[PDB]
């Protein structure tokens, strides 16, 4: 529905959306976006990123309040109260499902394979790692083992370049480390992976940070507070 | 207290 | 669409929806819920409140913030941005509008003509002088008078049963005297009106606590404080 | 400091 509209205005009114707290319409924009063909820039793939992870975040948190209701619904002692809670449940998950295949589906067509320097192909690994950990953190069937794999691989990929090609304060090989560590913690079961891969990136972070200047140390800072963060949650 | 993921 | 949905199952998933913070899905299942064209209880009037007033108050947020963005780029001295911004609030404008006729469209059809009693009643239309009230605050055009009118009609008219069937604490009555002052200060460009009629509901509140339970006195002098929160912004 | 309407 975006194919009538230039380029540089889908881009405008998602960083309009983005001020009205529109985040639906901002990830519509953003996905227009990407549909005509070319590249992002480094801010473009941001908005993509703050656009789907606000759609996606109010859908998890949704989905989690859900299943909450309906794990208490099939307890001992509970009193039957229909199907409505199990098929509210569902809505809201195969909308989850939806959004996390639309970016999935950019990511493949044809994002990724058009990203060369490190900088956007970790980003756009790192994504694609993140939204089948979206999808696992709600599978239960015969696909989850390979969601879950998926999920990995993606990240293991994002990870092998970052490693290479990126400082180890790099904020978007911060946010990659940050991310495959809680997808150890929650969604592979290897609470111990998970910590030891925080506790590692934050500690050469920190071995980095007298080479940068004053606003790059507060981008990675940040980051790094964020592992200590999990690191404090998991120890 | 939620673990925290890149925001 | 909610048609082969059970009424009972449409106010249990709007409970749901509520819980789940979810205020689009929940005004489509209570107007689902109202479409079966059964009278609304007192609870289900405020599930049907609360989900309209979340939507239409996310929808108002979002157009202030792009009517001030347009505002500031039409100033002397702005450069040219294009037509985006106001396409994109005029985008937000068009949604705004269509909740706003599909609430009244509700009341219209049938809330309104079945409602006997003084609770309903009231309710009812003090919610059709609120959405003709939300459609004034973005009108501009031919129309914009009797908009105006038409809000002023319906809260005139809630107003006139209230003071003759509920007690000045009644909840639905100071709500509609709130609102009803704020129509008269920010719509109607009536701030005398609006002081008048807040420091009167108040003060004639304040005479008939006495009359009342703990809880109905918690109820009441939680509206009369933002009573009092108008009248201390407004003097 | 938004004047207050019945939420
Ligand atoms: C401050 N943050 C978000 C928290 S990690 C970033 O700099 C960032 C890093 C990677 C990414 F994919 C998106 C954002
Ligand atoms: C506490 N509040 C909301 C603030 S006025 C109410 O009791 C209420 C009154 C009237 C109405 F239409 C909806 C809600
Ligand atoms: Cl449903
Ligand atoms: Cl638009
Ligand atoms: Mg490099
Ligand atoms: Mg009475």
């Amino acid at each position: 529905a975006m194919g009538s509209m230039e380029r540089a205005s889908l881009i405008q009114k998602a960083k309009l959306a983005e001020q009205a707290e529109r985040y639906e319409d901002m990830a519509a924009f953003m996905k227009g976006a990407v549909e005509k063909g070319e590249e992002l820039s480094n801010e473009e793939r941001n908005l993509l990123s703050v656009a789907y992870k606000n759609v996606v975040g109010g859908q998890r948190a949704a989905w989690r309040v859900l299943s909450s209701i309906e794990q208490k619904s099939n307890e001992e002692g509970s009193e039957e109260k229909g199907p409505e809670v199990r098929e509210y449940r569902e809505k809201v998950e195969t909308e989850l499902q939806g959004v996390c295949d639309t970016v999935l589906g950019l990511l493949d067509s044809h994002l990724i394979k058009e990203a060369g320097d490190a900088e956007s192909r970790v980003f756009y690994l790192k994504m694609k790692g993140d939204y089948y950990r979206y999808l696992a953190e709600v599978a239960t069937g015969d696909d989850k083992k390979r969601i879950i794999d998926s999920a990995r691989s993606a990240y293991q990929e994002a990870m092998d370049i970052s490693k290479k090609e990126m400082p180890p304060t790099n904020p978007i090989r911060l946010g990659l480390a940050l991310n495959f560590s809680v997808f150890h913690y929650e969604i592979a079961n290897s609470p111990e992976e998970a910590i030891s891969l925080a506790k590692t990136t934050f500690d050469e972070a920190m071995a980095d940070l007298h080479t940068l200047s004053e606003d790059s140390y507060k981008d990675s800072t940040l980051i790094m507070q964020l592992l200590r963060d999990n690191l404090t949650l998991w120890t | 207290r939620r673990r925290k993921s890149c925001q």
